[PDB]
């Protein structure tokens, strides 16, 4: 079951 | 030929401006605040008015104290930096940049259509046709920008703005740097980074080319080509070398992706001896006109709604904090450049 909420990008 | 012309001018105009960057152009109180459209780790995004014209802006607004407490100071200069230098017709356009006491600002022109996550969640998918005039936007401003020794690195739909014509702005070069060979850094969502990131071999350009085929798989599927609860699963997903298509896509979008989201670097349409042009003259991309796409004289599949200048309908609602200016400067000498 794919999470369909918005995403968060990181560094390291 | 006139494509190499183009980029050969585009790059003179980066060079020049990249040099001698754009520094504090207006002031926070030449400005209403109206609402958060997003936020970060270090801030968030504002739809503002200036009070003199009347003009919509979105204005990115960072903590100094927070930027330098989670060591991202070269990250937001760098970010800027970029901003400030580059001019492309699906690039979100800086008007204004400034600091005060506690604060970076930029002040972009508004995109009032919000997200292509909000539009894509909503529909469910898009068809090919949708999918591909995207597609074509992406390929022609990453054409731009690694033209430019940028790498985006970034790349997902929360970060395409759909504009009042139903093309694409991209927003926010928080991971954008320039490199002229190899760079190291691991950044951006798990489900876009490309293997080599993941492996952390030094990684060039082409990650974007990967991170293009996510994209592409993400608005045709609805769903992202890999995904599992733990980023770990995800990543072993990502460097296997296996992805699985809906029975619903088309040949050529199969074999396109197959193309892009290569493990091996020497196979990457987008890194092989003809470049972009391999993306460009592929079967899926044989009714596209790229001029025109250019030239925003295609005619978009989908117009957000729009209800009149400053409208956020098509924007999550955030929790609105007051923006506390210091009495006294914060971190003055880490962010001279700025
Ligand atoms: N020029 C703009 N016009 C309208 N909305 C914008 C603009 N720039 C940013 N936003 C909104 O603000 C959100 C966050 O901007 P961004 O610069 O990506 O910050 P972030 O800290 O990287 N957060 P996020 O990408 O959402 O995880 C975007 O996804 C948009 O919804
Ligand atoms: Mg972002």
């Amino acid at each position: 079951l794919y999470n369909r909420t918005r995403r968060i990008s990181q560094t390291s | 030929n006139a494509v190499k012309e183009f980029l050969a001018k585009a790059k003179e105009d980066f060079l020049k401006k990249w040099e001698t960057p754009s520094q504090n152009t207006a002031q926070l109180d030449q400005f209403d605040r109206i609402k958060t459209l997003g936020t970060g780790s270090f801030g968030r995004v504002m739809l503002v008015k200036h009070k003199e014209s009347g003009n919509h802006y979105a204005m990115k607004i960072l903590d100094k104290q927070k930027v330098v407490k989670l060591k991202q100071i070269e990250h937001t200069l760098n970010e800027k930096r970029i901003l400030q230098a580059v001019n492309f017709p699906f690039l979100v356009k800086l008007e204004f940049s400034f600091k005060d006491n506690s604060n970076l600002y930029m002040v972009m022109e508004y995109v009032a259509g919000g997200e292509m996550f909000s539009h894509l969640r909503r529909i469910g998918r898009f068809s090919e046709p949708h999918a591909r005039f995207y597609a074509a936007q992406i390929v022609l401003t990453f054409e731009y920008l690694h033209s430019l020794d940028l790498i985006y690195r970034d790349l997902k739909p929360e970060n395409l703005l759909i504009d009042q014509q139903g093309y694409i702005q991209v927003t926010d070069f928080g991971f954008a740097k320039r490199v002229k060979g190899r760079t190291w850094t691991l950044c951006g969502t798990p489900e876009y980074l490309a293997p080599e990131i993941i492996l952390s071999k030094g990684y060039n350009k082409a990650v974007d080319w990967w991170a293009l085929g996510v994209l592409i798989y993400e608005m045709a599927a609805g769903y992202p080509p890999f995904f599992a609860d733990q980023p770990i699963q995800i990543y072993e997903k990502i460097v296997s070398g296996k992805v699985r298509f809906p029975s619903h896509f088309s040949s050529d979008l199969k074999d396109l992706l197959r193309n892009l989201l290569q493990v091996d670097l020497t196979k990457r349409f987008g890194n092989l001896k003809n470049g972009v042009n391999d993306i460009k003259n592929h079967k899926w991309f044989a009714t596209t006109d790229w001029i025109a796409i250019y030239q925003r004289k295609v005619e978009a599949p989908f117009i957000p709604k729009f209800k009149g200048p400053g409208d956020t309908s098509n924007f999550d609602d955030y929790e609105e904090e007051e923006i506390r200016v210091s009495i006294n400067e914060k971190c003055g000498k880490e962010f001279t450049e700025f």
